[PDB]
């Protein structure tokens, strides 16, 4: 499965969908310039991450949602498929103010 | 009349009770399973029939050669996972379909429930006249299947129904599931309950071997009793089972345990006693309350018991980091490791359980949770002063999420007394969100929380023991909780 | 809970120790720094199973009684070692560097 | 009137629940057991008549194949 | 205050519990039985529709290569004891307690109906507080037919029905069709229209349940279904009487008898073989057709025949060969052929059945039965073959099992003067072959009503035979032996 | 003594029937009755999915053909 | 009385008979009717409800409470004694007097 | 699905055994579908068994059978003078239906 990348956001799309079991296993980073930290498990699940962090989707539609973006925000977010081995990861994206 | 009375509705009356409660339901239960055997050898029949290959084919004169119900798995299922205020929990009763009401004139104690693999083990004990003092009527111990209703609400099948011939001999029963039977350990007492009389009890166990799926005929297969005398006690004068469940690890049950140590066997050191925070402790407590009083022979530690079905019973001890004293247990099984479970008598009363680091010797990495605690009386709910107390109540917590290590489960909200059961969900440092079971003046005892994936959504199926306001007893109640995904 | 990597330097066989958790009821990672998945390696309720990225030169191993997890690497960045938790990558090590 | 309420209202009742639940809701419960066997032998005896399939060899040579860079065919002789 | 005691503590208990075991549990279970029979035939469906299938063109490489338990006693020569014996090679197993035919008390029930067909079954009963009393309630249903571990054939009900008011509902008959069982009754305001002809409104009503119900089938469970229309001919009323018919397509064939005015109605004192009794006078031959020589009505048998593709209901005449008064009848659906079967309470005491040769009229080639019986009051004894009036008998059934040499089975009872003795025999019309008790000489029986079919492929018979201990029924399936040892 | 069979023997023991005949012994019939569709979807499925008649595409580099 | 009473049997060869059969003393309607010749057996024709479905240059059909076998192409092989039979449950019970055909 | 029958049977008062052997078995339902036949010059063949051991209409105690899977047998005895006939065997289960032996003094 191929996966392309105030309020601000970070769209992701994957070539073919990622849900099964009820779930969408849609997975989100954030890794400041460090090892990658989970935001986010599978669509709109907050893992072990501060309020601002939320995201949702479906499908192969999903976003991170960040709100209010803080200065030490500032990091490479990337999007990951859980549903098939390999597992795959989108090229990431650079989000600064 | 008094003799129509006692001859034409008396002798039918009892007969029709029989039928009613015992042979119906046994039959029905049986049925079920029947159900359930079919349907297995239907869809073998199909895999193993309709299983095919293309047939080696030929090019001219060459031919080509050619070679419903499930636990907690690591799957992320989804909850709510923010600190709310609004109802988002809506309890079912699903207590009618077991045989948990009966009459008034008895009292319903010492419940166990566990889940495993869409199957339940389930067992009380009947008591006539008060809670504590009746004499037992009988002891029911069986298994069942954990069913979908078409409601989409889980609900407890019965299909194998034991009972021992001595119901006041039957103490402190522990389950474990394993390939297609529910393995039922429990202690065996003439003295009558075992913590109570450590110093007269035989030490004796026996365990009850159940089919989750019986036979019309299986006279030596749907159940089977072993007694036990092979048990390795290491440094411990007697050994009991004390927890509603347990685990499996391959052939291996693991029961939740109380090893009994007799005082002068027993070492602490009193610099390891928490005084250095409360005025009012003694270094010296925190060995006293190791017992059930200062002047107890003997203390209770807990651990497990290792029974090997490839046949003697190991105890097994747990480590003394946040060592306490023994109270029921439970190991389970959820998403991918084992968790274990202490309730607290004692003067810790903070929810004490956590992540099994090793099961033999056992060691737990004790969550530092500060939000839930028990009730109690010299020992009140959040306290953390070392005090000699042994009172309490058995509250445990199923872990639903592992990755934020959120747990649900059924707690007293009262600090001084148990009443007001209400169904948490929570993080060590937080609640998240809850909902009431019954009203604040209404008392209640033990609860015990299984949960386990219906068609991939959570749901949390919480005993609790609750007193009735009409005759003042304890039943068993069972509040089947769906845990939402949503915030709203 | 902490992994802890090792054996890297310029050329490889990779190392990872576990600690702060059970390490033989979770699933071993490697994933290279974007992000690509390397290799997994199941525990004994699996049949210890291996799965590699179509790297599949590498050999992914384990050992539950040292608490560690091995790669062998028969290519450039930073290897992390990440444990796999109901099928979701909650932790990773610092990573150790391979060139 | 105890005489009464016990050869009238619950004597005649009582007798009859005793031989519902001994006799005919047992009874029913067998024979429900019963149709569940035979349900089952059905399917499965509806299985093995139609889903007992095996074939003998294909004949390629004999087969319409359709490949890249096709050859023309005009008959099979 | 005990008596507030059983009244208040006990008896609503009671009376709850009692509605729970009868009804609701015996109602939940039969329906629990259907859903296991819908589910299988869905099953089977499934597999025959999606396990057929052709070979798929195989792809090589690069390459597309396109390559090129109980049924009706119908159509088997079955093998039976056919030689006259005298030893015991029957065993009656008893069945009734898969039914809520057991009573309790002063529980009388009577007037059974049983019919069967296709693996199901149709049982009626009417409960009553035997002679004269106050109706309880009338319990109409339908079941299946299932193999019981033993190999022993029993009767499961999944589907009954009752009417507001029992003592309207009179000579119920039921014949299968589509997975229906349609029950037709007479309704009346004057108890039963036989008795009573005179001021009966003549109107029907009928009844149709599924053998096969859903949880919430509503009308497809329980239809009720009236009469608007009933062709009468020549009769002022009609009626259904006897326990079942047949089904020929989409028509239905019940029992039925018509009352005719005595003054229409002709006859001939020539045309009577009452020349063989010396102690006679040819006006009996035609005053024995009422319940009494000076009715208003008289009875003649026929049959209400139901077409489900117009409706309207048309009672069809019988041939005059060998006529006598209207009694209970039956048709059967046997080996290929309707069957007729007439009760009689005439002066003709003969068992009187026979192949069906037409159907509208009703032709009927009476068997040459010399052998079998009824038993009757002095005034028309059992083997009474002269023509006298009087008017009492009871039903005693005959299915055919074995048309090559016309062997058919049934209870009859074995005494002269009263009815008593029930035993089940298998004969021929100039012969028994064997016999056995289905209950002590000195127990008396009064109707019997024999169902036989298929079970496994060999023969079985249920006789339903109500037998005095209050009267009840009791249900016994006999298995026709292959062996005359 | 009539009420001590009354107070004690029956009365127990109809109000314990009574919870059996009209709640648990029917409740188990009608969540049964819903094992039974349970079943029933579940062989459907497997028919379903597994008689379906289909094969894979087929490579043979790795078969061995026999010739004279 | 059952009775089949068979009429309508010299052909020469490449010619056609039809032989024709009364049923009566019986519901013919509801019976199989096979012909047989001496014993080999010819035809049968089922019931209306079967739709007329046959088994076996011959045609077999139903009517008047009777039954045909309508022998066309005739062959000396053909001669024989031609018996119009019914079935019961797959037995032949009954046979009529038999009819004699010649080609 | 054919039939072979033997032996003429040149047996008064004797047991006279006529054999008959299916080529294929006749027993399906656990009812065997060979018939046996008596037929006598100017008359047509008379049902004598039907199945096995089951005696047709009019038949004299005099002729009894037995037999399963391919192997029936007519059993008739005492042989009597009205019993002089052609017998023959039939084969009722498949289509095309098929079929004689000499009994006499
Ligand atoms: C713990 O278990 C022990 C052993 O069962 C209990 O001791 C026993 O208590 C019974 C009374 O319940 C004693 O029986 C009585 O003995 C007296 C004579 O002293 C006699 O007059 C009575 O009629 C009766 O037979 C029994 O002898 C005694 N056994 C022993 C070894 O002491 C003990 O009470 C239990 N403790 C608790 C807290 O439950
Ligand atoms: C029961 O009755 C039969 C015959 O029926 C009676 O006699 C008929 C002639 C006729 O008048 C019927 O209406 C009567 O009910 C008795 O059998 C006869 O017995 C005599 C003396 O042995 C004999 O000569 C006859 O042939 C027999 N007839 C038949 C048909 O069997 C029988 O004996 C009576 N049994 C009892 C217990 O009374
Ligand atoms: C349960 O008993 C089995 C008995 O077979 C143990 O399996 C053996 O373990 C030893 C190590 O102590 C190995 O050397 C043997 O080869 C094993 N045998 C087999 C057949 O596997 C098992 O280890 C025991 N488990 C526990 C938890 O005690
Ligand atoms: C291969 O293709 C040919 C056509 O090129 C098919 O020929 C048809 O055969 C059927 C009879 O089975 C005829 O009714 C059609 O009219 C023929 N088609 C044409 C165009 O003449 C042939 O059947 C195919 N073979 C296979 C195995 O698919
Ligand atoms: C025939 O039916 C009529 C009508 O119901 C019966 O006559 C009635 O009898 C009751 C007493 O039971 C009286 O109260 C009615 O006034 C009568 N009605 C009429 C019109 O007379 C009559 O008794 C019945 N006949 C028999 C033999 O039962
Ligand atoms: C019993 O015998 C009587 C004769 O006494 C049969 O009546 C004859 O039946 C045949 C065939 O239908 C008719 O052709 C005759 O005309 C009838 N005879 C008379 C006098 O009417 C009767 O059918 C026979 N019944 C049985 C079952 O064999
Ligand atoms: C094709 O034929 C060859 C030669 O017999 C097979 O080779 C064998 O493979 C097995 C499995 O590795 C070895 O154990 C044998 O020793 C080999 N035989 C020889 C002579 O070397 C090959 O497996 C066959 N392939 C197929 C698809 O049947
Ligand atoms: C393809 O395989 C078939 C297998 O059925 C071969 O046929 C048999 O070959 C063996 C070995 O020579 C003979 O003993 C058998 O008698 C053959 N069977 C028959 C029915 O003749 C066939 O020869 C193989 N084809 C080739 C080209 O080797
Ligand atoms: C107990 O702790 C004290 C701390 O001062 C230490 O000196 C002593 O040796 C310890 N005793 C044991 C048995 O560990
Ligand atoms: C709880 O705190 C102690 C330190 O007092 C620590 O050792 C332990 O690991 C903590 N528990 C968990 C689950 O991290
Ligand atoms: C229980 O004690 C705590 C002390 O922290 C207090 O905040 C709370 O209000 C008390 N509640 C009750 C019911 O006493
Ligand atoms: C084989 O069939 C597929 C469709 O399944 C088609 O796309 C392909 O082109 C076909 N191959 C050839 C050689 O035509
Ligand atoms: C009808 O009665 C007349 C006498 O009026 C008689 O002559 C005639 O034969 C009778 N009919 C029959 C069929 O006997
Ligand atoms: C029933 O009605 C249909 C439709 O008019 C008709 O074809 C059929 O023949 C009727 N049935 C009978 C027995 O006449």
């Amino acid at each position: 499965i191929v996966l392309t990348q105030q309020r601000a956001t970070i769209s992701c799309r994957a070539s073919e969908s990622v849900h099964d079991y009820g779930i969408s296993f849609m997975n989100w980073f954030q890794q400041k310039p460090q090892p990658p930290k989970l935001l986010i498990y599978s669509a709109s699940n907050q893992g072990s991450v501060p309020a601002r962090f939320s995201g949702s989707g479906s499908g192969t539609d999903f976003s991170l949602n960040i709100h209010p973006m803080e200065e030490d925000d500032i990091a490479m977010y990337f999007c990951q498929q859980s549903k098939e081995v390999p597992y795959t990861f989108g090229g990431g994206t650079k989000l600064e103010i | 009349l008094a003799d129509k009375i006692g001859t034409e509705i008396g002798p039918k009356v009892s007969l029709i009770d029989t039928s009613s409660t015992i042979t119906i339901p046994a039959n029905i239960g049986l049925l079920g399973s029947k159900i359930s055997q079919s349907t297995a050898s239907i869809n073998e029949n199909v895999n193993e029939k309709c299983k095919f290959t293309l047939p080696p084919l030929k090019i001219h004169e060459c031919n080509i050669s050619c070679p419903g119900v499930s636990n907690l798995v690591g799957l992320p299922n989804n909850i709510c996972l923010q600190k709310t205020s609004n109802q988002i929990l809506k309890p079912k009763l699903i207590s009618y379909t077991l045989p948990v009401v009966g009459q008034s004139g008895t009292c319903i104690t010492d419940p166990l429930l566990a889940m495993d693999e869409g199957y339940f083990a389930y067992s009380h004990l009947e008591r006539i006249g008060s809670c504590s003092r009746g004499v037992s009527k009988q002891r029911i111990i069986g298994v069942g299947e954990v069913l979908d209703r078409g409601d989409e609400v889980p609900s407890l099948f019965m299909t194998n129904v034991w009972t021992p011939p001595n119901p006041n001999t039957v103490y402190h029963c522990s389950a474990v599931y394993n390939n297609e039977f529910y393995y039922v350990l429990c202690a065996v007492s003439t003295v009558g309950d075992p913590i109570l009389n450590s110093t007269y009890w035989s030490g004796s166990l026996m365990m009850t071997r159940l089919a989750v799926k019986p036979k019309s005929n299986g006279g030596g297969y749907n159940q089977h009793q072993l007694a036990l005398r092979s048990i390795e006690k290491g440094r411990y004068d007697k050994v009991m089972p004390y927890g509603p469940s347990g685990i499996k690890q391959g052939d291996t049950l693991y029961f939740p345990a109380v090893g009994f140590l007799v005082r002068t066997e027993f070492k602490y050191n009193d610099s390891n006693c928490p005084i250095t925070k409360c005025q009012y402790s003694k270094p010296e407590n925190c060995r006293l309350s190791m017992g059930i009083r200062p002047n107890s022979h003997y203390i209770l530690r807990s651990g497990l018991l290792k029974y090997n079905l490839s046949p003697k019973v190991v105890f097994i001890e747990i480590s003394d980091q946040r060592l306490s004293i023994g109270s029921p247990s439970k190991i389970y099984d959820s998403l991918g490791q084992p968790v274990f479970y202490q309730a607290s008598f004692s003067w810790d009363t903070m929810i004490k359980f956590g992540d099994v680091l090793t099961v033999n010797p056992l060691v737990v990495n004790w969550r530092n949770n500060t939000v839930i605690s028990r009730p109690g009386q010299q020992c009140p709910r959040f306290n953390t002063c070392p005090e000699i107390c042994w009172e309490g109540v058995y509250n445990d917590a199923f872990l639903i999420d592992r990755i934020n290590w959120i747990s649900a489960g059924v707690f007293l909200d009262s600090n001084q007394t148990a009443e007001n059961p209400v169904f948490t969900v929570f993080k060590d440092n937080e609640i998240l969100y809850r909902a009431q079971l019954a009203s604040e003046d209404t008392n209640a005892q033990k609860t015990i929380t299984n949960c386990f994936l219906l068609k991939n959504k959570i749901w949390c199926i919480s005993l609790v023991e609750i007193y009735d306001t009409g005759d003042n007893v304890i039943r068993p109640k069972l509040f089947a909780v769906k845990i939402p995904e949503q915030c709203y | 809970v902490k992994l802890e990597e090792s054996g890297g330097g310029l050329v490889m066989k990779l190392s990872c120790v576990a600690s702060g958790f059970s390490f033989s009821y979770y699933w071993m990672n490697w994933v290279r720094q974007g992000l690509e998945w390397v290799a997994e390696i199941r525990l004994k309720s699996n049949n210890y199973g291996t799965h590699y990225a179509e790297v599949k030169r590498f050999t992914i191993s384990r050992d539950d009684s040292k608490s560690s997890v091995y790669l062998q690497m028969n290519d450039t960045g930073i290897y992390y070692c990440t444990r796999v938790i109901t099928t979701v990558f909650a932790y990773w090590g610092q990573g150790t560097l391979v060139t």
